[PDB]
């Protein structure tokens, strides 16, 4: 979800 | 002294709970701040870990995984130094704007767990824990919990963790006397971590009804990764058994 997104910013 | 130069150079700053300190100590308001604090302090682990000596050595899924699990244990450990260093261990120094008093300890309904945290905070004291000793134990804490099926590459991981002991082992180095104590403390962490992990999870389910606000990412980690731990899928690596 939203953690893996935080892992490309 | 290169290893150390790094832990401190990467070492986060002071995160604020962003808390309306005017509102009286309500179970909802208190915990709707801790949730943001969880969130904010999580962002900061995300960034801190990314910069660890050979962190990008690990698998990217493993990287996320280890952070997702450790997150808590770290926040607790760091928080206890925060309390120890800033309040001499009198209260629980979560953020500048969220210091926990007996009454706040009681009002969040987290009293037992706080007794635990004031406790381990008290330990930094009773054990004359150096900052270079604290920093090292905290880095190492990231490598203190795994899934039981193992990581996408356990190999490259075990490698990592093993060299984070030799490091703390070098930072210590009749040294064995000290060693034990520190590995002991580093264990006291997980028991507590798991208690908040349980507290947090209970909350998430009933948050709909106790009016306590979880950020999107907070709920997700608690909804999808924390259960893994609670269900015994993911277990922490203790030094001594226990
Ligand atoms: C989301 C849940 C209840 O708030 C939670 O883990 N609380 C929380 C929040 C922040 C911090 N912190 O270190 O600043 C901690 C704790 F690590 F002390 F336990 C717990």
């Amino acid at each position: 979800y939203i953690f893996d997104l935080f892992y490309k910013r | 002294p290169i290893f150390l130069n790094v832990l401190e150079a990467i070492e986060p700053g002071v995160v604020c709970a962003g808390h309306d300190n005017n509102q009286p100590d309500s179970f909802a308001a208190l915990l709707s701040s801790l949730n943001e604090l969880g969130e904010r302090q999580l962002v900061h682990v995300v960034k801190w870990a990314k910069a660890l000596p050979g962190f990008r050595n690990l698998h990217v899924d493993d990287q996320m995984a280890v952070i997702q699990y450790s997150w808590m244990g770290l926040m607790v450990f760091a928080m206890g130094w925060r309390s120890f260093t800033n309040v001499n261990s009198a209260m629980l120094y979560f953020a500048p704007d969220l210091v926990f008093n007996e009454y706040r300890m009681h009002k969040s309904r987290m009293y037992s767990q706080c007794v635990r945290m004031r406790h381990l905070s008290q330990e930094f004291g009773w054990l004359q824990i150096t900052p270079q000793e604290f920093l090292c134990m905290k880095a190492l804490l990231l490598f203190s919990i795994i899934p039981v099926d193992g990581l996408k590459n356990q190999k490259f991981f075990d490698e990592l963790r093993m060299n984070y002991i030799k490091e703390l082992d070098r930072i210590i180095a009749s040294c064995s006397r000290r060693f034990y104590q520190l590995t002991k403390l580093l264990d006291s962490v997980q028991p507590i971590a798991r208690e908040l992990h349980q507290f947090a999870f209970d909350l998430l389910i009933k948050s709909h009804m106790v009016s306590v606000d979880f950020p999107e990412m907070m709920a997700e980690i608690i909804s999808v990764q924390v259960p893994k731990i609670l269900s015994g899928k993911v277990k922490p690596i203790y030094f001594h058994t226990q």
